This record gives C-alpha cells, structure tokens and sequence, in this order.
C-alpha cells in the first residue's frame, strides 16, 4: 500500500465490494448516399460481401 | 485495354487460386491462411475534406476568407477572381441549383434524404437536350417531387405549387420529362426496381401527414389507410384523385370515430372542395361493410351504424 | 516425433533387375520383399467438426492411416509357391489383377475377436523452407496391438474415434538396409477397390530413399542424413535422377 | 439498488433481515441501532451493511417494465 | 420474422425486412428486438 | 500474532472511480500504420502504439 496503493480485501470483492455495471452503446446507421448507394442492416455472408 | 496495375495478393508456397487470405488489422499484416505466411507487413489503416463524386463530380475547389491579420482590400480582389471563370461556368450554374433545392427544401423542411434525391435527380436531369426550353423553377419543382417520391415521403402537385408558383402543365410537362430522363439513366448504368415508389397514386402516404394536419389519432389514421387501401378494389372511386381518395376515406372515418371536424374544416384544412368530398362520401356510403376495418367493429370501438345516411 | 528424410523417383519394368543389381553392389545387402495393406481413414463428413483443438490453435481435418502386412500366401494365386519369396517375383506384378480383393480386406478391417497389430500413421503436409534440398515430412505414429469386446473391429474403432473408411491400397516392394540407417524401398501400388484393383504405378516402381530420425530438432543429425541422402544422390547420377516430390502430392489433408 | 445477500466484510448473511428491519423501523418504532441489534448485527461492519444500504430498487421498479408477459 | 416490442405500450410485433419500423398499435417509432430465446449461461460469482 | 501496533480502524466512505486498468492497459508489438507517415497509429482502441 506505498506510495498511495491499497489493499482492498478479495473476499469482499467476491461478496460484492464496489462492483459495477458497465453500459456501453453503439449507434449506427443506414443512409442513403445515392439512388442505389444505400446502406442496409443485414447479416452478411462471405461469399457475397 | 491499358496497364494492369493490379496486385494479385496469393501465397507463393502455397499455390492456391484463389487464395484464402486474412488481413490481421491489429497486427499490421496479411496471411496466408493456409500456411500462416506473412505476405505483405506494415499494413495502412482528418487531413483533408470530404467530396462526394457523385453529387457535385470531381470538383476541388477551395474558397477565400478573412484571416487572423486580414486587409480587405486583397479579398475583395481574390474573390472576383473565382467569380470571373469561364472555365466552370457550367459548375457555378449547376451549384446554384443545388443552393435552390436545398433552400426549397429547407423552407418546406423536408429531410436530408429528399434533398439528397432531388440534387441527384437534378444533376442526371441536367444539360439534356429535350430539357432546355422548360422553366427553372419547374425544374427545381420536378425534382423535388421526384425526390419525395424517391425517397418515399411523397408530397403532391399542390404541395409543391404551393412552395412554387409554377404553372401546372408545364410542371406536369417537366415531371414527365425529367421521368423519361432518369428511366433512360437508369437504363443506361445501375439499374434500380421501382416497387412502387413513382406510382403516380401513392395514397396510402397521403393518409398520415393529412391526418396529422386534421388532428386526426393515431387509430382514426390506421383505419383511414385501411379505407384507402381497399377504395381501389372499388371501380368506380379507384379513377379519382389520390388526394380525394384520401380525404373522402379520412372524412368517413371521422365520421366513424365520432372526430367533430366538418366537412368544410376539412376541406379549408386540405384543399378540397367540400362538395367533392360530401360525393365521396356519398358514393362511398354503399360499401360501408368493405371499407371500414373488421377488427374495429369486432372489438366495439367503432359500429356501422354511426355514419350518417344519404 | 520422427522426420523422414526423403527423396522420391522412379524406373519402368525392364531396368528393374538392373536397379536391383546396381543397389545389390552399392549396399551389399540383398533386397528385401515386403508389403503393407495401407487403409486410410478420414473424419466423418456427418460430424460437425470445429476449427480448433483444445487448445485455442486452428487446425485442418487430416486423414489418418492404419497400415500393417499381408502374408504371401494371400498374395500368391496357387500357381506361384514353387518360387521363392525374392526380388525376382515383382516382374510377374505388372497389370491390376492381385488375389487380394475388396471382399477379403473388408473381411480383414472387420475381423470376421481379437484384431491383427496396426500401424496408425498421421503425416502432415512436408515443411514449406524451401532451403532443403530433401523432402522432410513429420509423421506421427502409434503400434495398435490388441481389441476385444463385441464391438472390436478396427473399422468400428476408427469410427468410435470419429474416422471412416476412404481408401485403401496395397504396396508390394523391396528394400535395402544401406550404409548408416538409410532405408531404399522400390514398390508397386494397388488400390483396392469394390469396383477392381487398380495398378496406380503403371508399368514402373517407385522410389522412396527415406531416413527416420527421432528428433528433428538436432540439427545436425538432420544435415548429416540429408548428405547422405544427397552421397546416395551423387552415387546414384547417371542412371536415375533423385528430386523432391510435390508438398501439395504429399499433403494427406482433406481439402473443402 | 437491493440489500446484499452477505455483508462485505465477514460473511454474515444480512440480506433477510432487511424486510424485518424496515418492519422495526416503521410499525415498532424503533431507533436505527435498537433495531440492527435486536436484528443481531453486532459488528459494525454488518450494521452499516444495512444501515446504510440505499434500497433504489423500488425507484427502478416505479418504472414500467419494458417486456411485459 | 422477428420478434420487437413497442418502447411504452409494450406490444409484441413480428417485422420482415420490407417492413416500416413502426408500432402497429399505438403509431410509436421506437421499437426493442427481443430478450433470446436461448439459454444464457452466467457464472454465479 | 497480536501486532505490536495498534491500528486506526473504522469505515470510510470511498469512491469508485472509472479509471480501470483493463481501460488503460494497452500493449502493440506490430499494428496498423498512419496513411500519412506510416508510422504506429494513436490509441488503445486501434491498436497503436
Ligand atoms: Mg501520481
Ligand atoms: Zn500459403
Ligand atoms: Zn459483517
Ligand atoms: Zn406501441
């Protein structure tokens, strides 16, 4: 615990001592560049993409 | 015809064609799959400004402005110089239309993906032969529409002549024409199915923005899309206007639900005369059991019995 | 762990009594006849297999062979016991016709108790360093001894550990045990089919000038059996010309 | 958010006594302390287990639930 | 095809592809792809 | 053992602060290159260096 490190206790990390949730998002979008320029949510297959 | 100038990237071991490939982007190389041999190392992934060569071509060009420590007699001098260009002439007219259609669009607050359209219906549309003698604003016009109708949030004629003041048959004229250009375009490069998006009817897309300008709830819209969506099974009002389709069947359904809008509210509201739309209805009163939606008189929340008679 | 060290040719018909002879002088061992019925098992193509091991390294699906001898009284077709068992019976060995039959290795791999001893061989593809001079392949085996139970054929086992059956091929040849472990074999091929046996060496022997070393990791033990193979090489220019074969001919891997 | 089941430091389960803690609080008007120890939470890292516990879960539960069977 | 839910009126609807992302019921835009059918696994610790 | 010390014990209200180290460790032996420079690229997220 020198030079401001701390000894926080293992069993109270398993009984649950300052655990958190963490949320990430991620946005995305499809837009239209164009008339056939448009971007489309699918799930895409190595043989054509 | 011309120099290849093309890597073909394939494992020299392996002798595979076509050869199966990773690009590792966290470690900065591209494997051959097959045997792990590393084909080529120091793989590349702001600075400069984004141009679309699709909407204003490949044009690069950069404009003169104040600086920190700016005179303004050297700007005032700088600036005539882009001005006094003959050679992008064509350009300079080309952006200026595309400033119109943006501004037009912004004053009906349309989206970005109508603005989008209509400058791409504009550039393909443009420095055709059999458009030259139309007017300008008839085509800012037809291109908006064409644009509304691309991108499926289409207006109608009174729509866009209320934003221009532009003579209906030469706008019906220029739409006509502007169509066969793009059809032609289309024809000519990537071609694009239309599934139903430059039907000239489109009522169903009428029914809510109408609804939202009456006040109208969300139910009162779905059974009015219903009521238009069965109107062109019957022959006799699927030759009429999409525009009256639509008000006549919102017009009975607010009858149904009992909306205290009346006919002539209706009208001031969408611009129909109010005779027309008392004929729709009464024309309309006949196939009252096809018209309005099943489920709602199934459930109780609207009866038959409530539209008044002829 | 062993590594063959390896050089691959071949000779037609008519110089095989002339090869014979010429290794007879270069080793001063007598050839040696031999066989080895080769059956080859790949992994079952309804079992939905993954990529990777237990380990979290991506391996290939790789056929897997069991290999182990014949007696020559089921090679010899009751008109041939008179001559004995030498070098001199492989020139009656010329078209496809072999007494031993589909039907009869069917009745071998399905032991119709206990099973005769195998072979199970594993060989991958041979190194890609293009800096040896010799065809090194790595080759993984173990000696399969005994089985037992009411579901003790080998077939039955190979499936138990996921393979099925997919070819298999009879070789008949001699060997010489020359100078510092260097073994020669000259071999015919037969695949053994339902439909007929099939002489894949047609009209010829094949070669196969092969040292088994237990670590390749000694590096000196491996340049030293690659200069022999490379004085077998020189002793050898003239008549018949040593190369290395292709890794994509001795790659056993199951292609998709 | 909800009681926890054990109290950090030691061990001792605390997360059944938060219905009876609320009960001694409110319908036998108790102070706080005389609560936790008539509850048995002598060590003070297992009274400020409950003691200090912010129960926002019936703040979460005021919303409506998203899927709704 | 797949399984949504409106965001408050909490209705369930079935979306294909050519389908407008939309609430069927209430006219709300705002939509949430449903919880797996399939079993999750956690760890209790 | 008893310690020969007697220590200052008690609770202390603490707060969990959202540098983790699973947020900042970051290592790169080889990765993606600038397209400028080609030189190693900025940031943990891009694997730079
Ligand atoms: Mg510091
Ligand atoms: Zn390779
Ligand atoms: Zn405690
Ligand atoms: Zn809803």
């Amino acid at each position: 615990n020198q030079e401001d490190s701390m000894i926080m206790n293992q069993s109270s990390i398993d009984r649950g001592l300052f655990r958190s949730l963490f949320f990430r998002s991620y946005m995305d979008q499809e837009k239209k560049y164009g008339m056939s320029i448009t971007e489309t949510f699918e799930k895409p297959q190595r043989t054509n993409t | 015809r011309g120099p290849n100038l093309n890597i073909v990237l394939t494992c020299p071991e392996c002798k595979v064609y076509p050869p199966k490939i990773v690009e590792r982007f966290s470690e900065g190389d591209v494997v051959c799959a097959l045997c792990g041999l590393v084909l080529s190392d120091k793989l590349v992934d702001r600075v400069g400004e984004a141009s679309n060569p699709l909407l204003d071509g490949n044009n690069l060009s950069t404009r003169i402005g104040k600086g920190e420590t700016t005179d303004m007699r050297f700007t005032k001098e700088l600036n005539k110089a882009q001005g006094k260009n003959v050679m992008d002439k064509k350009d300079n007219e080309v952006q200026a239309a595309f400033a119109k259609i943006t501004m037009l669009c912004d004053a009906a607050e349309l989206p970005k993906i109508v603005k989008d359209c209509a400058k791409e219906a504009y550039k393909l549309c443009h420095d055709e032969k059999t458009l030259k003698g139309k007017s300008m604003e008839s085509i800012m016009a037809a291109s908006i529409l064409i644009g509304c109708r691309r991108a499926e949030v289409a207006r109608t004629f009174k729509e866009i002549q209320s934003l221009i003041h532009v003579k209906t048959k030469e706008f019906g004229k220029t739409l006509n024409i502007m169509k066969n250009i793009l059809r032609g375009k289309s024809e000519d490069g990537f071609l694009k199915i239309d599934t139903d998006n430059m039907s000239g009817a489109q009522n169903l897309t009428y029914i809510p923005r109408f609804c939202s300008h009456l006040g109208l709830p969300m139910q009162v819209t779905t059974s009015a899309e219903y009521t238009a969506k069965k109107c062109k099974e019957i022959k006799e009002i699927a030759g009429k206007s999409p525009i009256t389709i639509a008000v006549v069947s919102i017009y009975l359904n607010i009858l149904l639900f009992q909306i205290p809008i009346t006919a002539a509210k209706v009208g001031q509201t969408l611009q129909v005369t109010e005779g027309t739309i008392k004929s729709g209805y009464k024309i309309l009163y006949e196939h009252r059991d096809k018209l309005v939606d099943p489920q709602l008189i199934a459930n109780g929340v609207v009866s038959l019995d409530n539209l008044p008679g002829v | 762990m062993v590594q063959q060290l390896s050089l691959f040719g071949s000779i037609g018909d008519d110089g095989y009594d002339l090869l014979i002879s010429t290794l007879t002088t270069i080793s001063g061992n007598p050839p040696l006849l031999y066989n080895s019925l080769c059956t080859v098992w790949k992994p079952n193509p309804s079992y939905d297999v993954e990529n990777v091991n237990s380990r979290n390294q991506l391996v290939e699906p790789n056929r897997i062979k069991l290999s182990k001898e014949v007696p020559f009284s089921y090679l010899i077709d009751e008109t041939m016991m008179d001559k004995p068992l030498n070098f001199r019976i492989l020139k009656s060995f010329t078209n496809d016709k072999i007494p031993l039959n589909y039907a009869m290795t069917r009745n071998i791999l399905h032991n119709t108790e206990s099973c005769s001893p195998w072979s199970l061989q594993i060989s991958d593809i041979p190194a890609a360093g293009n800096n040896r001079s010799v065809s090194m392949q790595t080759i993984a085996e173990t000696i399969i001894l005994s089985s037992a139970g009411k579901n003790s054929s080998v077939s039955s086992l190979m499936n138990g550990l996921g393979y099925v059956f997919e070819f298999q091929y009879l070789t008949i040849g001699v060997k010489f045990f020359m100078k510092h472990g260097l073994i020669l074999e000259l071999q015919k091929i037969w695949q053994i089919e339902e439909a007929g046996n099939s002489q894949i060496t047609s009209g010829g022997f094949l070669l196969k000038a092969y040292i088994n070393v237990s670590r390749g990791t000694d590096i000196d033990r491996i340049n030293y059996t690659e200069t022999a193979l490379m004085n077998l090489k020189k002793e050898l220019q003239g008549y018949i010309e040593l190369s290395v074969p292709d890794r994509q001919s001795m790659d056993s891997r199951v292609a998709h | 958010m909800i009681v926890p089941v054990r109290c950090f430091s030691c061990g001792k389960v605390v997360g059944d006594k938060w219905e009876s803690y609320l009960n001694l609080l409110q319908e036998d008007e108790l102070d706080e302390g005389t609560a936790l120890s008539r509850l048995g939470l002598k060590r003070y890292c297992c009274r400020r287990m409950i003691l200090t516990h912010v129960d926002l879960i019936e703040k979460f539960l005021r919303y409506n639930p998203l899927e709704k069977r | 095809t797949l399984k949504y839910i409106c965001a408050e009126c909490s209705s369930k609807l079935s979306l294909s592809r050519t389908d407008a992302v939309r609430c069927k019921d209430c006219g709300h835009r705002i939509l949430l792809k449903a919880r797996t059918k399939r079993l999750v696994q956690f760890e209790a610790r | 053992k008893k310690l020969m010390a007697q220590i200052f014990f008690g609770p202390t209200y603490y707060q969990r602060l959202r540098h983790m180290v699973d947020d900042k460790i970051h290592a790169r032996a080889r990765g993606p290159m600038q397209v400028l420079t080609r030189q190693p690229v900025e940031g943990r997220s891009r694997d730079g260096g």
